[PDB]
């Protein structure tokens, strides 16, 4: 899967 | 009628001089019924205004005005797919914004603009209501109801006139879609212009690369079901006849360079018109131009076509205009990137002589870093000078931190979770800095990483490490051993070749080994390196420092990073023990892939792949067991167990840890042991080489409007692993595990492709060539894994 | 994660039978039509019923008994692997021993009623999304280019093009000419009626009668010397057969066809609100406001009453003289879309899936 | 949400400058922000738009302040403080600018609003201010300029660097980064083999340290 | 490894010799083109520099001096075709 | 933001005054064209924590 949210 | 003075009932923001100003009519003057008509209208006009009546008193001209509500808010209930700013935004471009007056006659205006917003983002159906509040000194609040509706979704795409290509095969490349299978990912099924002019293009540029020199897009037609809810496109073309290429002509100011532009304008004759060549064409011709100090050098393409004989000729009209020189090369919008972070990425010298594609070259790698949402060029003109420029780079910076946290499947590892947190362009400087870490059955490991991406100008980089890492082998189908491990290393990248790239480091790694069970090979190895373990029980424990030097190569010429088909990639790896650590040895590792394909259209292929590896140890001592190569699994030879083909161990007769029975134990002396043992149970070796031939075809059922989506293969494997150091004649009555000649072979097929989920591959394969001990897995898979 | 509609499904009406409907029988097709909006539906002739579907399967039925007589798949095949499907959407026409076909690849076929076999087939300007009306040994289609063309019935070789005007967007579905006193009167997606003279096709009138809106006339009517049309979101309108000047107005309109009987109009609004209006002003004699946003199909008279079928698979009768219902029966599952066939005192209407049934009472 | 009553504009004033001289600048905004929407023209509108600039800029609200500040100016070209306003301007600007190899654009345009306050009205009290706030600033641009000449010297174009230079010559005469950059022009006159070029760079450099 | 690296004018060759003493700055310029580099210290001297250095494979330079008068017209012409 | 609040809330800096460049003899140096010029205001006024820029009572 992998989710990637930008801090 | 004369007037003598004038009088105001109703002024609240408009200044009585600003609002005598505005009016014609000023004291002192006739008056009439035109004139007072003509005040009435300009005041309306002014904008301000809601109610206006000029009376006549009788001396003084009474003029009743009636303010336009000032509006305090405005609010909006509904908007669930639309951004509460960014309608805000729209509103007030509009001119509907806060502090002006609220027209009480404009609010189906108003409220018709957000329902063609609506139709525009899509939703057909949807409605829009306006509420008024009045509030006390002349105020007023408006609301808006949104009832978004449901939106319409494309239900066909249809060409018609096209006899020598399938529909399904053509609107294979669209970006709209009308089918979307839950399995994969492959887009949404909305609708909009800039997609279907999109696709129009890809259609005529479809058919023009197959000689069809005549083709025409003769209309396009969509229409919407009466309930509004499906979208219908056909598209009405005109193909004609495959035509040939009789040849090329070339004219204009070549400015002395025809001999070598006659070069870039050769053909096979008889070959079929292809519209994706003669753009080649042109865009050499630009560059040869451009290599000569022209900046704009001006080429278009026209063609001849004779259907007597189905032929075309081309004609290139080439014009080099003149020479401009660049004076400034300037960034703004850079807040937090410091000027040589964008300024390196520059193919082109500022003071020097123009060039477009060295301009264009130059946005596509500001582009390609990662921290910006938008890059725009304007290369303006430097007054007074009539041949210098100033090339100006607007940009929009995008935030750099990210978390990032996945999870994945597989037969070789088991459930595997990813973590991680990334900085990437740390406070504007160009260095990347992050922490990331990974589990799965057998091992568990954890790094932060510094890189500097351009420690020499010319592009070299410097990258640092630290690392803990903790591998549990009997979960990894080998023999019991733990081993806890933790260092540093740092590299250097040099870039040689825009393909290859070189790199050579240093390394400092600290490897503790406990819980070893047992066995000739570990216990060869231990020898050598002047322990003198006992082999009657695994209490035991061995700790080694080491520093190496690292090197590699790697080779990479894929034409497409996602089902590739045609390249090579060759990656070349490396290691030594440097003097001074406890371990000395050697291993060198060769990865090669490679693409053939044999059609025209790149669906049919052929792929090989090999592996290759070899280790040693120098100074009298063996290279570390913990440093073996291991062969087998869906990586190297599909069809077999993970860590299955190579040598396998043979166990001394020790006392079990905590004996219990019902347990199945690796002959422990309390269960008659009484001598050497062999096992089924992988240990790997120094020497292996691996190989696999594979044959990548269309896939047979799935729907020819996203059958590229899906790769089907069929495949034939071979591997082998060994031990060069095991001595046959010691132990006679076991297998020889330093024999390069057992090899293990496998064929079957496989499928891959992307789903909501990851990636997913699929394998069924049959080991028909396999020896005692090895452990058959026919069907393997992995879901979601890429770490 | 959630989604709205703007307007409320209506809620299905309870009603008492006053008298009990059946089903004589019912036939399969295989998987009719589907999600997709045609025009595809059975035809009658001569006890015995023809339907299709929009792979390409067509099948003659028994009216009497539903067994089938003859079964052709016009799906043409690159041997046993490849399959393309027909694409049939014009809806089956049958006359003079001919059962006429249009398809969405623009091709028309005229298979004969005796073997299923392919007398000839044409290729026309683009999709054929229209019933394929026959008169005076032609064929006359409306192509989804806002082309009407005429074929010869014993040839199938187009004789004349007529040429209408089409909007950026419109609506799907195509007029349906209707043929009176030697000329073709028909309607257009820019919401104009107009008239061509069979012979070469000479346009003889056009106008506006109409209201992004849009605006589709979609089969007018022709009786006494009037032609009554209706535009989508637009007016009803009856106007005179020779000037073509507008009579009198009525701002209702819709796509799905209507029925003038006697005196009285009946029409499905665009909201599935029945109505039976006159001819001579349009003045309302009742409406139906019990079946809002239910899509209806276009309304068929049986034995006196009015029969509407509707997405949700329920046929409901209504009476004329007030509009009360007097019937409401539970079909078929995958719903209704394309209109009910009354003739020869029988009653056929072809589900979503393909399943033709006939009904009676 | 800092709802504020429908108090007489005395009281609500009065709480908001108590605010203002406490310091907390976010409910003294609200405050304001609420007796210009319901009083848009009342007796000290533009008390409050002042009030409202000094703590949108002391909040750092930096583009509501900058907006604020140029609706006043349009609409007051004559009030008689306005080199208030103007100081504000450029304060703003600084504050936006806040690393001398980023972005200069704010720093000219603070510079600029400075110069025009110091040359309209030399009479101000903030005249002072701006004037060491023009020095800090040419100074800053100066140290952009050297920036860029020192990376295309080691980049190796000595027409960019001898360009950059003589423009530092030319606008910034009288900073430290000119006098700093002087050996580059010199080392890429020498790199293009002009040295009797360089020999005059070499001569102001010996003539000036 | 790295880009070619591109400085000043770019002549021809032909247009060089297209120089002749006793022109006026205009007519230079429109031979040659606007200089990227002159003389700011006092004395107008043109510095016509074409410097070009490729992929790892070495820099080579022609330098061309014009000098002129007080009045802006040609009286001195320097070549260099290479550098030392 | 963090950046943003120390300049905008109390920081202040002093900077390097500004000198004049000499030139050799027998050279000039290139001309200034003035376009960041600071004009000489005499006044000694406040500065540097003692002006404060609170509104005017007007």
């Amino acid at each position: 899967w992998n989710w990637t949210k930008r801090w | 009628f004369v007037v003598k003075d004038i009088h105001f009932e109703g002024l609240q923001r408009v200044a009585v001089g600003a609002a005598l100003l505005s009016m014609p009519v000023r004291t002192g003057d006739t008056v009439n019924d035109e004139d007072i008509s003509n005040t009435i209208r300009a005041l309306f006009a002014t904008g301000n205004f809601e109610d206006v009546r000029v009376l006549r008193d009788g001396d003084t001209l009474l003029v009743q005005v009636k303010e336009r509500p000032t509006i305090a808010s405005i609010t909006f209930s509904g908007n669930k797919s639309v951004k509460d700013d960014m309608l805000k935004q729209n509103l007030e471009a509009s001119g509907v914004r806060v502090g002006e007056s609220l027209d009480r006659t404009t609010i189906a205006d108003i409220e018709k603009g957000l329902e063609d917003f609506y139709y525009s983002v899509g939703k057909y159906s949807a409605s829009v209501k306006a509420v008024v509040t009045p509030l006390p000194r002349n105020r007023v609040d408006l609301k808006l109801v949104f009832q978004e509706g449901v939106s319409a979704e494309i239900q066909q795409i249809n060409i018609v006139g096209n006899h020598a290509f399938t529909t399904d095969e053509l609107i294979s490349h669209f970006q709209l879609r009308d089918e979307v299978p839950w399995w994969n990912v492959v887009g949404d099924r909305k609708y909009q212009k800039q997609k279907l002019a999109g696709d129009l293009e890809t259609l005529r540029s479809y058919y023009l690369d197959r000689g069809y020199a005549r083709f025409n897009i003769d209309s396009t037609q969509v229409s919407l079901t009466p309930d509004k809810k499906g979208i219908y496109v056909t598209v009405n073309i005109t193909e004609g006849d495959q035509y040939k290429l009789s040849g090329v002509e070339v004219s204009g100011n070549l400015a002395g360079h025809s001999a070598e532009i006659e070069q870039l304008t050769k053909i096979e004759p008889g070959e079929l018109y292809n519209g994706t060549k003669v753009t080649k064409m042109e865009d050499d011709i630009k560059k040869l131009l451009g290599r000569y100090g022209y900046a704009y050098p001006r080429v278009q393409s026209m063609p001849e076509i004779n259907d007597a004989d189905k032929t075309v000729k081309l004609r290139v009209n080439v014009d080099a205009g003149n020479r401009f020189y660049v004076r400034k090369i300037r960034f703004e919008g850079n807040d937090t990137s410091k000027d040589a972070v964008l300024r390196r990425e520059m193919r082109q010298m500022e003071g020097a002589w123009l060039g477009s594609d060295l301009v264009d070259q130059g946005k596509e790698r500001l582009n390609r870093l990662g921290f910006f949402e938008t890059v725009d060029t304007d290369t303006q003109r430097v007054p007074g000078s009539p041949d210098q420029v100033d090339v100006v780079y607007k940009v929009k910076e995008r935030n750099t931190g990210s978390f990032n946290f996945g999870i994945g499947y597989g037969t070789e590892s088991g459930v595997s979770f990813q973590a991680g947190v990334q900085q990437d362009n740390w406070l504007g400087t160009g260095y990347a800095v992050g922490i990331n870490g990974t589990k799965n059955d057998y091992q568990t490991y954890a790094e932060l990483s510094v890189t500097n991406p351009y420690f020499t100008v010319d592009g070299v980089s410097l990258g640092g490490r630290l690392f803990y890492n903790d591998f549990q082998a009997d979960d990894a189908d080998l023999s019991d051993y733990t081993n806890k491990s933790y260092g540093t290393d740092v590299t250097l990248g040099f870039p040689i070749n825009e393909y290859n790239s070189l790199r050579a480091g240093l390394g400092y790694v600290h490897n503790s080994l406990s819980n070893m069970q047992p066995q000739v090979a570990m216990w060869r190895y231990l020898y050598s390196m002047g322990e003198h373990p006992s082999t009657s029980d695994q209490d035991n424990s061995f700790k080694t420092d080491d520093f190496t030097f690292n090197y590699g190569w790697t080779y990479n010429k894929l034409d497409r990073g996602y089902f590739p088909t045609d390249g090579s990639r060759v990656n070349l790896t490396g290691k030594v023990t440097i003097p001074g650590s406890d371990n000395e040895y050697y291993k060198v590792t060769l990865d090669t892939a490679t693409y053939v394909p044999i059609d025209d259209d790149h669906k049919w292929v052929v792929l090989g792949r090999t592996r290759w590896g070899y280790g040693d140890g120098l100074g009298g001592k063996e290279m570390p067991f913990y440093e073996n190569f291991y062969a087998g699994g869906s990586s190297t030879v599909r069809g077999f167990q993970s860590n299955t083909i190579g040598p396998k161990a043979v166990y001394f007769p020790h006392q079990a840890s905590n004996y219990d029975p019902d347990y199945d134990y690796e002959c422990a002396t309390q269960d008659g042991a009484k001598d050497l043992c062999k096992s089924d149970d992988a240990v790997g070796g120094n020497a292996m080489a691996v190989a696999s031939l594979e044959f990548i075809t269309p896939t047979p059922f799935i729907s020819d409007k996203y059958a590229n989506s899906v790769r089907t293969s069929f495949f034939w494997d071979m591997g082998t692993v060994w031990d060069t150091n095991w001595d046959s004649s010691q132990y006679s009555g076991y297998p020889d595990y330093s024999d390069p000649s057992n090899i293990r072979m496998s064929a079957g097929i496989a499928l891959q492709w992307m789903s909501p989920l990851g990636p997913l591959v699929f394998s069924y394969a049959q080991p028909f060539k396999k020896y005692d001990g090895d452990k058959a897995e026919q069907f393997q898979f992995n879901i979601g894994k890429t770490w | 994660n959630s989604e709205e509609d703007v307007v409320k499904m209506s809620p299905l009406p309870t009603v008492e039978n006053q008298f009990t409907p059946t089903t004589a029988w019912s036939t399969s097709v295989g998987s009719g039509i589907g999600n997709f909006y045609s025009n595809l539906h059975p035809a009658l002739a001569d006890n015995v019923v023809y339907a299709a579907d929009r792979a390409g399967l067509v099948k003659a039925l028994n009216a009497d008994d539903g067994k089938e007589i003859w079964s052709v798949s016009l799906a043409e095949k690159d041997g046993w692997f490849s399959k393309e499907p027909a694409l049939l959407s014009g809806g089956v026409t049958v006359s003079g021993g001919h059962v006429y076909i249009g398809s969405e690849k623009a091709q028309v076929y005229a298979l004969n009623t005796s073997d299923g076999t392919v007398a000839w087939q044409t290729k026309v300007a683009g999709e054929a999304l229209s019933r394929p009306v026959v008169s005076d040994g032609l064929v006359l289609i409306h192509t989804s280019n806002g082309q009407l063309q005429a074929l010869n019935e014993a040839d199938g070789a187009v004789k004349w093009t007529v040429n209408l005007d089409m909007p950026s967007l419109s609506l799907r579905g195509e007029s349906a000419p209707t043929t009176a006193f030697g000329a073709a009167v028909v309607g257009g997606d820019n919401g104009r009626v107009s008239a061509v003279l069979m012979e070469q096709g000479q346009m003889i009138w056009q106008q506006r009668i109409s209201q992004r809106l849009s605006d589709v006339d979609t089969t007018p009517v022709v009786v006494n010397g009037v032609v009554f049309a209706l535009a989508y979101n637009g007016n009803l309108t009856a106007l005179d057969l020779r000037s073509g000047q507008i009579m009198w107005k009525r701002e209702l309109g819709s796509v799905n066809d209507f029925i003038v009987d006697g005196n009285r109009i009946y029409l499905v609004d665009q909201n599935d609100r029945v109505m039976a209006l006159t001819i001579d002003g349009g003045v309302t004699l009742w409406t139906q406001s019990d079946l809002l946003h239910r899509l209806l199909t276009s309304p068929v008279l049986y034995n006196g009453n009015l029969v509407v079928g509707d997405s949700e698979g329920y046929l409901h009768w209504i009476n004329v003289e007030d509009g009360r219902f007097v019937a409401q029966q539970k079909v078929d599952s995958s719903g209704f879309q394309t209109e009910p066939v009354a003739a020869d005192g029988k009653l056929l209407i072809q589900a979503k899936d393909g399943t033709v049934y006939s009904i009676t009472r | 949400k800092e709802e504020v009553p429908d108090n007489p504009p005395n009281e609500i004033y009065a709480t908001a400058q108590q605010k203002l001289q406490d310091g907390n600048w976010r409910q003294a905004i609200t405050q304001l922000e609420a007796l210009d929407n319901r009083y848009p023209f009342g007796p000290y509108s533009q008390q409050v738009q002042l009030d409202l600039i000094y703590a949108y800029y002391k909040n750092a609200d930096l583009p509501l302040a900058q907006a604020a500040i140029d609706r006043f100016i349009r609409l007051n070209p004559t009030h008689p403080n306005i080199d208030y306003v103007m100081y504000m301007r450029g304060l703003t600007n600084m504050a936006l600018d806040d690393r001398s190899d980023r972005d200069p654009q704010h720093a000219r345009a603070a510079f600029s609003d400075f110069s025009k306050l110091v040359r309209g009205y030399p009479n101000s009290q903030y005249t002072t201010d701006a004037t060491k706030r023009l020095v800090f600033l040419k100074d800053r641009l100066a140290k952009y300029e050297y920036s860029v000449a020192e990376y295309y010297t080691e980049r190796g174009a000595w027409v960019a660097v001898v360009n950059r230079v003589e423009g530092m010559l030319r606008d910034y005469p009288d900073t430290q980064a000119t006098r700093d950059a002087l050996p580059l022009m010199e080392n890429a006159y020498r790199q293009m083999q002009m040295n009797a070029q360089a020999e005059k760079v070499a001569k102001i450099i010996a003539a000036n340290s | 490894y790295r880009p070619d690296i591109n400085q000043g004018n770019y002549l021809t060759a032909n247009d060089v010799s297209k120089i002749r003493v006793g022109m006026t700055q205009q007519q230079v310029a429109y031979a040659l083109g606007t200089p990227l580099m002159s003389d700011p210290f006092g004395t107008n001297t043109w510095f016509y520099v074409f410097r070009q250095q490729p992929g790892h494979e070495g820099v080579t330079q022609q330098t061309l001096t014009l000098t002129f008068n007080s009045s802006g017209v040609l009286t001195n012409i320097d070549n260099k075709p290479a550098l030392s | 933001r963090y950046k943003r609040q120390v300049s905008g809330d109390e920081a202040y800096l002093e900077a390097a005054p500004l000198a004049e460049l000499h030139a050799p003899a027998g050279m000039i140096l290139p001309v200034t064209s003035g376009d960041y010029a600071i004009p000489v205001t005499n006044g000694s006024g406040a500065v540097g924590k003692a002006l404060d820029i609170r509104p005017p009572a007007q």
